[PDB]
């Protein structure tokens, strides 16, 4: 199907579906993952219908789950195309959270694209993120 | 004639019309 | 805030995880339930406010709660 | 869509009592709609 | 026949014959196990007052005339109507 | 499509003179009664 | 490498471009800041209502101390003194101390007193003038006299990125700050 298809993100969203749950049933299938975080990433950006936000929260769920190599946060370079930063805005809190846990390269890629196209989204948090690590860090 | 007249019509809805037997 | 992770263990996280969800679900899955024989709908909500309605465990809340 | 001027006699007449047709009966506590402009009052004493 | 306070029927019949023929009711703070109960409970000279009565049930269409034995007649037509379209549709 | 006029009529066996007259008409064949 | 770091880096990619929205924020923000802090009064009254809810609450938890004779436990003798110290103006000081500091209370005098001066603060706050003029929350009116006048770009009246759309060109845009302020006690 995804063979014949041209503008189908269907087929891409029950790809990562159905890799999604063959990495659940079996935790070691890293290259699952892989593909799952590809196949979404495709189809959001297929979508731009307000459906991807759903397929962004799955990557973010498989993003926190990789190992030290960092087997599974590589769909990202197997990945050619745009991003449409504008359905990750929701999700600003939780790239500001995990830019200090494990994956802050892909995360601090998407805040500097919405840095650059939204500013009024981002300011006031990360102001106040800013503030706080200040705080913390070097009271 | 009306007393028989309402008992009949009482009869036919008691046994739906002969379709039920309610003396067996 | 426990202070003691230490592990940072993605397996722990994971069942952890997993196991709240369910929690939730089934919570939420209770309530929109349907009895099986000639009872009416929602009968869940209907003994859960008996039990909320009940002067027995209402006298058994903080003098803050305020229960009357 | 028209709209005629003045309009005709039988669309700006003062509506009258009207008795409740339809067989279905009256008074029934029921989720049943129908309603007229202007039903009869019913019969009473006091 | 089986006798009855103020009905009878016949051993195998469905339903009843009136000899006449050829807590707190209506209260909205009853309890049962199927409703919720209600907070303004604890939980689970005749002539005047017939004139009373009589005013308060003034317009009362169906009551009023009253101040009762059903015969099933539009359900038995159902069943019938019902019965017959299924046998119909069984030759097609 | 029709009329059942035989329900009408049998309400003879159940102000009473308007009550009466109805059966009677629909049984003639008055339909405007 | 350390958060912050990477913080620092998005915050500078963000002001080097928009300079002037970027400048038009921070000023609005740090006038928010600074001339919408609480008086004195309200953080007195804030205090001694939480020192009466934890009170109430340790007396729940641990009964038979409400007698005339249980010598107020738990160490709250710290927090009432440092409170007295630290946390009051010179002008209600004396008494506060005069009332608390002093060993006399047990338990009952103690949540009594605090009664007292409970309802003192509310009544207090309950008869101030409510409606307060927008110019005076400045030396100069920042919000008031020249918003509309001193921005160098146009900023959007905040929270509208937190729904659910699918496009930015319809939001709100800021106009004006209404010229009167009202005090509310929760």
């Amino acid at each position: 199907a995804l063979y014949f298809d041209i503008t189908a993100a269907k087929a891409w969203a029950e790809w990562g579906y159905f890799n999604d749950r063959k990495f659940k049933e079996n935790p070691s299938d890293l290259p699952s993952a892989k593909q799952a975080l590809t196949s979404y990433l495709q189809a959001a950006s297929s979508y731009k219908n307000h459906k991807s936000r759903k397929l962004i929260a799955r990557i973010l769920w498989l993003l926190s789950l990789d190992d030290a190599n960092g087997t599974i946060a590589a769909g990202f370079d197997d990945f050619k195309g745009e991003i449409y930063v504008w359905w990750w805005i929701i999700f600003i809190p939780q790239l500001l959270v995990g830019l200090g846990y494990k994956e802050a390269p892909r995360v601090q890629a998407i805040l500097l694209k919405i840095a650059k196209t939204y500013p009024q989204a981002l300011y006031f948090l990360l102001r106040t993120n800013r503030e706080d690590m200040l705080t913390i860090k070097k009271n | 004639q009306y007393q028989l007249a309402r008992l009949h019509e009482q009869l036919q809805a008691a046994t739906n019309g002969g379709r039920t037997n309610i003396f067996k | 805030n426990s202070h003691r992770t230490m592990s940072l263990t993605e397996n722990q996280l994971r069942e952890t995880v997993q196991a709240n969800c369910d929690m939730i679900v089934k919570k939420a899955l209770a309530l929109a339930q349907t009895p099986q024989g000639n009872l009416p709908a929602h009968q869940t909500v209907t003994d859960l406010i008996a039990k909320a309605t009940n002067p027995m465990n209402l006298a058994l809340c903080d003098a803050l709660w305020m229960p009357y | 869509l028209p709209i005629p001027k003045v309009l005709h006699d039988k669309a700006i007449q003062m509506p009258q009592p009207v008795p409740n047709i339809g067989g279905a009966g009256s008074g029934r506590p029921t989720y049943t709609s129908g309603q007229p402009a202007l039903p009869k009052t019913p019969a009473f004493q006091l | 026949v089986h006798l009855y306070q103020n009905h009878f029927r016949f051993d195998q019949q469905e339903g009843m014959f009136q000899y006449k023929s050829p807590t707190v009711p209506f209260s909205i703070h009853n309890h049962n196990p199927y409703i919720t109960p209600s907070p303004y409970v604890p939980y689970p000279d005749e002539a005047l007052a017939a004139e009373q009565e009589r005013y308060m049930l003034t317009l009362d269409e169906r009551l009023s005339s009253k101040l009762w034995e059903p015969r099933f007649e539009r359900f038995k037509l159902i069943e019938n109507i019902k019965q017959e379209h299924a046998e119909k549709k069984e030759q097609e | 499509l029709k009329m059942n006029f035989d329900l009408e009529i049998r309400k003879r066996y159940a102000s009473n003179i308007e009550s009466r007259m109805l059966p009677f008409c629909y049984e003639a064949g008055l339909s405007s009664g | 490498k350390p958060p912050w770091e990477l913080t620092e880096e998005i915050m500078s990619v963000l002001k080097t471009a928009f300079p002037l929205l970027a400048l038009s924020m921070e000023t609005m923000v740090d006038q928010i800041q600074k001339h919408f802090k609480c008086p004195p009064d309200e953080d007195a009254y804030r205090l001694i209502v939480a020192l009466l809810n934890d009170g109430l609450s340790y007396v729940s938890r641990m009964p038979a101390s409400y007698a005339k004779d249980v010598k107020l436990p738990a160490a709250t003798e710290n927090n009432i003194t440092r409170f007295a110290e630290t946390i009051l103006p010179n002008h209600i000081r004396p008494t506060f101390e005069a009332d608390f500091v002093k060993v006399k209370p047990t338990m009952y005098e103690y949540i009594h007193n605090l009664r007292k001066w409970r309802d003192k603060f509310e009544e207090k706050l309950d008869r101030r003038a409510s409606p307060a003029p927008l110019e005076s929350f400045a030396h100069y009116s920042p919000h008031l006299s020249e918003f509309r006048y001193q921005k160098f770009d146009d900023v959007e009246i905040p929270g509208q990125y937190l729904q659910h759309k699918d496009k930015n060109q319809d939001f709100i845009r800021i106009d004006r700050f209404l010229p009167n302020v009202d005090l509310v006690r929760t």
